[PDB]
């Protein structure tokens, strides 16, 4: 009977790394073996 | 036979740890809401030349909910005293009886105590705590607080999670001003009688109600004042997502006509609030 | 234009409830309006202010301080019909009677309740007077009344009040509604207020007034009217005590020996002779100031209970508290702006001599224009 | 109270009588003239002849006389919609009403409720004004009347109730005797008492022969006779005709009726026209008219009352016309604007 | 005389969502204590021709 | 809360309680505290058929 008003929070509580990626040699391959 | 208008009081409130915590607002006395376990994993780096795959491992979605809990009390007056004083009885009373809302919810909203009271928390003690080592002095092993400290407990906090502001009793931070280094000189504010820099911008609020481990500022330490390790120094956590509160109607005030005895007029009072700690995560203590 | 956002919202948090249908009167004011209307003062009072207010001619018109050119006279057919009903209301009813019920009302309870049956293009169909005791009344939760209930169980027509109803595209209503005119007092509080009645503050009066009448009844039958108390001695042989009584008995006129002068022979018999003044039984002094503040509180001149006493009686009392409330009122909600209702004060038979003065000697003044002359005394144009 | 609320009731009709209207002001020395719009100023009149829903302009002129007799104070809300057209009036219960004021000398927002009613309504010194001076959103008034010592607000209140609890404290008492006496005294006439010997079984025999003579018994109008054992009786006076002390009551009506201001005739015609121009006009209607014409409308134009209105008035004005018109050493106009008619 | 308001009593205490009623709290106390003021005078002579 | 209104309930299931009882006791009400009903005072002129 009592209906429980539903808010819009969302509690997200996880943990990330940051990144190494951009300090690396950025490369672009086209085939599966260079 | 000269009365004034000097109305001498001379008594205090907190500070308000209330524009920190995150607010939310409801209607209905009974609200709800999701959360996030984990993600889990989900696919692994596979050899090649193999057509297959693994399901891996789902996450998690649970789904939580809270109530609201009210705050109410009563008073009455005489009506005879009333009608014959030089005062306002019940404009005073109607200030003195917000005043004991406040200062008891925020009290409550810090250290309640599960049942009937939103958990507090210092109670709740989930907030991860850090405590901080001994010292020694004439081979006594009393413990001690320095200033090394608070630089690393501020620091240690996870970049990722946000900016982060601390909260102390004021009495700590004028043991942090007070500090000397080896022969005479201040660690912060040499030589100008005060050390004072702009809190918000070292994003440390203070307060006046929260456990003051320098009893009465009378336990600096070095015999038998020693910190009386075990006690509440400092706390830190990223507020707006840390802990919430609640509100639904602020206090209201209605005349109870029955049980007024055409002696003692009774007004009654109460209101309606409530909190809860979020993510437990963001946010540390430090003890002694 | 409307912003629907009164300071009224201060009772309905918790000195009010929403959803209630709260009556408008209190049971003590019913009974107490009720029990007035036996008591002849009052009641001789309360139905000479709704016989004066009765004798009041209706009619529908421009108003003085038109600057509404877009004049809300909405059809000037919806004012033709407005007339005929405020000259013709519900069958079975007259104009007079609604006047003199609804003033009356306004008297005992401080208040005016009506309904009206607008057909379908704010033609208004009929008017019906409601009563004030058994009337509730129900509010929003910003500031005001939205419905009125009429009835118990059976009836329970929970008619709109004028705020809310299916409006026309130039403000009219379409369907039914109500009207609740109120008597303000002290606090504000427009509707949620206690009543504005001189019944309020003529209980004590009253109540004397029954208390030191209800002696002079009693005392009138119960105090022996005999005069004469005779006495004798115990020694007279009753016998002959008889013919002593029948001597001075038979005196009566039209008796035997009657008029004629009692002898006694022996036996000296004592007369003496009471007073029995019961000419003051109603304690004449202290019950006409009782009258005269149950009078004087319904606004009344004790002279009429002198023309000129009659002449403040009119314009002082019944005018502006009778007539321009009544009149306000309906002006509201009965019609647009630029016209409302209006009543000729030319029909009160004691301002007649005192208009055509004041119209005699405007007369005479030059530094004036004739239309001015004209609206200064009635006569618009 | 009776003679209290009879005396409140009466100024609340009477004020509540007069029409108002907005006009041009007699002292026009603006000539740039404060009539922002002249729309504003059509709305203005529509406001002052229809305020909010649910209420006529007479009912606002009632309860605002009504509260300035009781307390001395007056206030008002407004709803100016965006550009200086106020849109509705309301009163504001005074009892209940609480202000706060500034560092400086003055008020700047009125609370209304103490617990959910907390609409901070600011005042109209400090609101969002138009590029001319006109408000935009929402103010109060709070009218204020004056006293000793200055203290503009922060004064305690004038009103006659301030000096009327002793006479009206004298009232109640008094009436109170009368209704406690009224009922409580015996309203029997004729003490008889016996004598000792008189053998009850005969004693019964006088009383109802002395009983058997009022209206509706048998020996009325006739003569008592008592053989023997004199019985004696006693008429009662029973005054009972000054029960509620006339003489110490009026005084005291006169005492809380001339306080308010009101000749004690009104409970002649010249007193009439007294009241009306000595004690309502410069009380309730000035000081209401100046209040208004203060903040709610700029200058050159400003609230006016018709004082033609008035009943008791005609006649006075009316000669006041005729012999003016006699006199010639002076133009039209003036002769105009001293008996009102403007231009 | 002034007021020396004393300390505000404890008022409401989160009672739970069931009992019709409230519970009492401690009361309030006001203190009406007055204060006096003192007096400061003293004298001083002169002759006539000396000080003209 | 309760979505479901009570308070109207209630008062539909008063005056309901209130129709049905009012007819119950002006047929079989007795003496005190009820409306005599006719069925119990039983002077109607009672016919009786034959076995």
């Amino acid at each position: 009977f009592f209906t429980p008003q539903v808010l819009a929070l969302e509690v997200d509580c996880n943990i990330e790394c940051a990144s190494l990626l951009d300090l690396y040699g950025q490369i672009e391959v086209s085939r599966s073996t260079f | 036979p000269q009365v004034l208008a000097l109305e001498v009081d001379c008594n205090i409130e907190c500070a308000s740890l209330l524009d920190l915590y995150g607010q939310i607002e409801v209607s209905r006395s009974t609200f709800t809401y999701m959360k996030i376990a984990d993600y889990g994993q989900l696919g692994e780096y596979t050899c090649d030349a193999k057509c297959d795959a693994e399901f891996g491992e789902p996450g998690n979605i649970r789904h939580l909910e809270g109530k609201t809990y009210d705050y109410r009390g009563v008073f009455c007056f005489n009506r005879k005293n009333l009608q014959e004083a030089n005062y306002d009885f019940l404009s005073f009373m109607i200030g003195a009886a917000q005043r004991s809302h406040r200062i008891n919810r925020n009290q409550a909203l810090m250290i309640g105590k599960g049942v009937n009271e939103p958990k507090g928390w210092l109670t709740e003690n989930c907030f991860p705590v850090f405590q901080t080592l001994p010292v020694d002095v004439n081979g006594t092993s009393t413990p001690a607080f320095l200033a090394q400290d608070w630089r690393r407990f501020v620091t240690s906090f996870p970049a990722e999670y946000g900016e982060a502001r601390s909260v102390m009793h004021q009495n700590v931070f004028g043991y942090l001003a007070a500090m000397v280094d080896a022969n005479g000189r201040f660690l912060f504010g040499d030589g100008d009688l005060t050390f004072t820099p702009d809190l918000v911008r070292e994003r440390i609020r203070i307060s006046n109600c929260l456990p003051d481990p320098t009893e009465g500022n009378t336990k600096g330490g070095t015999g038998q004042d020693a910190f009386a390790a075990g006690s509440f120094v400092a706390a830190q956590a990223a507020w707006k997502t840390a802990f919430y509160a609640v509100e639904k109607r602020p206090m209201f005030f209605e005349q109870y006509e029955g049980g007024s005895s055409a002696w003692c007029v009774k007004y009654q009072f109460g209101a309606e609030d409530g909190g809860f700690v979020g993510c437990c995560e963001h946010g540390r203590i430090l003890q002694i | 234009p409307a912003p629907s956002a009164n300071p009224a919202k201060i009772f309905i948090r918790r000195f009010f409830s929403a959803g209630v249908a709260k009556n408008v009167v209190s049971y003590s004011n019913v009974m107490a309006a009720q029990r007035a209307m036996e008591h002849p003062v009052a009641f001789r009072c309360l139905d000479k202010l709704g016989l004066t207010v009765q004798s009041v001619k209706w009619d529908v018109g421009k108003d003085p301080q038109n600057t509404q050119v877009g004049d809300g006279g909405m059809s000037a057919s919806q004012r033709k019909a407005l007339q005929q009903i405020l000259q013709r209301p519900n069958p079975t009813m007259s104009g007079a009677q609604l006047r003199y019920s609804a003033a009356l009302s306004w008297a005992c309870f401080g208040r005016m309740a009506f309904k009206v049956s607008v057909m379908s293009d704010g033609s208004v169909n009929a008017i019906w007077p409601l009563g004030i005791p058994f009337l509730k009344q129900k509010f929003d939760r910003y500031g005001d009344v939205e419905s009125f209930q009429y009835g118990d169980e059976a009836g329970k027509e929970t008619i709109p009040s004028f705020t809310k109803v299916e409006k026309n595209d130039k403000g009219r209503p379409i369907k039914n509604y109500a009207f609740m005119i109120v008597k303000p007092s002290i606090n504000g509080a427009m509707n949620f207020d206690v009543q504005n009645t001189p019944l309020q503050a003529i209980g004590v009066p009253v109540a004397l007034y029954d208390a030191l009448m209800a002696r002079a009844i009693d005392s009138a039958d119960g105090t022996p009217n005999s005069k004469w108390l005779v006495t004798a001695s115990r020694d007279l042989d009753d016998g002959q005590a008889k013919e002593v009584k029948e001597g001075i008995e038979e005196t009566k006129p039209g008796g035997d020996n009657g008029g004629e002068i009692i002898f006694i022979a022996g036996t000296d018999v004592k007369v003496q002779e009471m007073k029995n003044d019961l000419s003051d039984i109603h304690s004449k002094v202290p019950l006409d100031d009782q009258a005269r503040t149950i009078a004087g509180n319904f606004g009344i001149p004790i002279a009429l209970l002198y023309d000129e006493s009659r002449k403040a009686f009119f314009e002082d009392t019944i005018e502006p508290g009778y007539l321009t409330p009544l009149e306000d009122g309906f002006s509201m909600f009965l019609c647009g702006a630029g016209y409302r209702v209006i009543f000729d004060r030319d029909s009160i038979p004691a301002l007649r001599k005192s208009r055509a003065d004041i119209a005699a000697t405007y007369d005479k003044v030059t530094f004036i224009t004739e239309e001015e002359k004209r609206e200064v005394t009635g006569w618009p144009a």
